[PDB]
């Protein structure tokens, strides 16, 4: 009919969202055990037994592990037998072929989920399917079993048997440009941003001072972030599928570690910096010089590159099972899956090392403020909120991801993958909030307003 | 929107002592470093004494010796004892206060300046 824009009516698209792409087993709402896409394996409470009825499936030892490519054509043959029957009975045909293409779906749907025998026990809501009374059969739906079971499905599948069009369903893909043109501004922010902060820094001599050395490694470590692991994060996403290879997979995986660890650990510096710089001024500027500083950023990074490049090139952080050996296998595949070894040797040193660090130094900050040599003055009020500015952000960001990455591994999933990838994006717009953070000194200001000449 | 009041600078002999003083009225972070730059005739501007907030000081390395820096208890004033002065010693000598209420970066209060002329 020639169309090839995103969105048509078929059923294969409304199922999607309905019924995720889950590759290892996993229990529906019921509890029955369910894999790929909506593809019943037992009634049966064992596992092992719903194992045998997968590989009798697909016809090899899957470990209750399958591939994209069986995901996909059992989700056809689930379909082809929903269709087959509807076709096939007494009280589905006659309805079926009384319905348009869109509400033809719908039962489709319905069939594809409870089966045909299922649906074919609604008398009374296919009688008024089949005289084309939607708005009474709407309601009537609305009070089965069905419905008090998976509320947010029946309520979408109702609907587009009332309206008779997509409508509780094509509200999906304007959440997929309106997601993509947020992180095209995420790129733009966090490239444009730090390339910024270190043309300030590399251009102007006022602002060659330590902490400012500090700053460009932040803006360093953020700066590649925005370039390399951002980009290609995105480009993923949106494409839902990996295409750059499996050795650039791990390689774009190894500057993620290290850019992230670069860029937290920084922070820790720069915090430890500053409480020198102000506790202790006289002895902070004698002691820590352009050198030895030179030499700190040189720890941070060597600490960071042992973290990541080293155990990933090495295959070190891989995990063993079964669902993480395919995707290592796939070149479509780049999902992040480590063991338990990694998942927390990496946090501990990539985060809550540093988290536990800058806390403790902003503590003493407040702390050795109140015993100096001197009455309910507000510059300290302001003060207050500026650290909170600086700690909240870094923790508002990051603390969501790496305590659900310590969850992610601690036990199977029972955290969604969705939240996974959504948390980590939080911690990545971290690497944008930096330099309206670290660089809102007079000096920088009026660096930033000479360099673009506002 | 702080002020800094100078008061001391005036005309001395070669050796003769000179008491400087600067109040600074308005509310300042309590973490800060209090202090005095000058500038010679034909010098850069240098720093001749600061006071940090903790009690600890620190001088330039032509005055350590003669100049002893030192601070109020609650009144925000630091006074800086001038001995032994020099011909050389003659320069605007400015009140400074660095506050640290950014945390990050430290912002600058100065003061109107004095002049002290030492007669060689
Ligand atoms: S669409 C292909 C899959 O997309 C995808 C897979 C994996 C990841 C993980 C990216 N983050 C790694 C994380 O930042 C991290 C940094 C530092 C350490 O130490 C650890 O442990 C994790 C992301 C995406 O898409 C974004
Ligand atoms: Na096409
Ligand atoms: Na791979």
């Amino acid at each position: 009919d020639a169309e090839n824009l995103y969105f048509q009516g078929n059923i294969f698209e409304m199922l999607r969202i309905d019924e995720g792409l889950r590759l290892k087993i996993y229990k529906d709402t019921e509890g029955y055990y369910t894999i790929g896409i909506g593809h019943l394996l037992t009634k049966s409470p064992s596992l092992n037994a719903a194992k045998s009825e997968l590989d009798k499936a697909i016809g090899r030892n899957t470990n209750g592990v399958i591939t994209k490519d069986e995901a996909e054509k059992l989700f056809n043959q689930d379909v082809d037998a929903a269709v087959r029957g509807i076709l096939r009975n007494a009280k589905l045909k006659p309805v079926y072929d009384s319905l348009d293409a869109v509400r033809r779906a719908a039962l489709i749907n319905m069939v594809f989920q409870m089966g045909e025998t299922g649906v074919a026990g609604f008398t009374n809501s296919l009688r008024m399917l089949q005289q084309k009374r939607w708005d009474e059969a709407a309601v009537n739906l609305a009070k089965s079993r069905w419905y008090n079971q998976t509320p947010n499905r029946a309520k979408r599948v109702i609907t587009t048997f009332r309206t008779g069009t997509w409508d509780a369903y094509a509200a999906d893909e304007v959440w997929v440009v309106g997601m993509g043109i947020v992180m095209s501004l995420i790129v733009l922010a966090i490239v444009f941003g730090n390339v910024l902060v270190i043309t300030a820094i590399a251009k102007f001599e006022r602002l060659q001072t330590v902490t400012n050395y500090f700053i460009t490694s932040l803006a360093c470590a953020d700066l590649v972030m925005g370039l390399a692991v951002v980009p290609f994060g995105a480009a993923c996403i949106l494409t839902k599928t990996w295409t750059f290879g499996n050795f650039w997979c791990e390689f774009w995986t190894s500057i993620d570690v290290l850019c992230v660890t670069a860029s937290i650990e920084t922070l820790c510096v720069i915090a430890v910096d500053r409480y020198f710089a102000i506790t202790s001024p006289f002895k902070y500027q004698s002691l820590l010089t352009k050198n030895k500083a030179r030499v700190i950023i040189l720890m941070v990074w060597i600490v960071s590159g042992l973290t990541s490049f080293l155990p990933i090139q090495m295959h070190w952080y891989r995990a063993t099972h079964q669902e993480a050996i395919n995707c290592y296998a796939e070149e479509t595949c780049c999902d992040f899956f480590t063991n338990q070894a990694y998942a927390i040797a990496s946090s501990i040193v990539s985060f809550y090392v540093p988290l536990v660090i800058m806390v403790f130094v902003y503590s003493r900050v407040f702390q050795e403020a109140k015993r100096q040599l001197q009455k309910f003055a507000l510059k300290e009020h302001k003060a207050l909120k500026t650290l909170g500015i600086i700690m909240g952000t870094f923790t508002l960001c990051w603390l969501p991801f790496f305590i659900v990455n310590i969850v992610h591994v601690i036990q199977d999933n029972l955290i969604r993958k969705e939240v996974y990838i959504l948390l980590n994006w939080i911690g990545y717009v971290n690497s944008g909030f930096n330099p309206l953070i670290y660089c809102r000194s007079p000096d920088f200001r009026i660096a930033f307003q000479e360099l673009l000449c506002l | 929107q702080v002020q800094l009041q100078e008061s001391g600078g005036g005309l001395v002999q070669a050796g003769g002592s000179l008491r400087l003083s600067c109040a600074a009225s308005g509310s300042i972070f309590a973490l800060n470093i209090m202090g005095w730059y000058r500038q010679a005739p034909g010098k850069q501007r240098e720093l001749v004494a600061a006071i940090h907030s903790g009690g600890t000081t620190n001088y330039a390395n032509s005055v350590k010796g003669r100049f002893t820096i030192s601070r109020d208890n609650a009144a925000n004033t630091v006074y800086l004892q001038m001995n032994s002065l020099k011909p050389e010693d003659t320069a605007v000598y400015y009140c400074n206060v660095k506050d640290f209420g950014a945390i990050i970066y430290d912002y600058d209060y100065w003061g109107q300046g004095t002049q002290v002329t030492v007669s060689s």
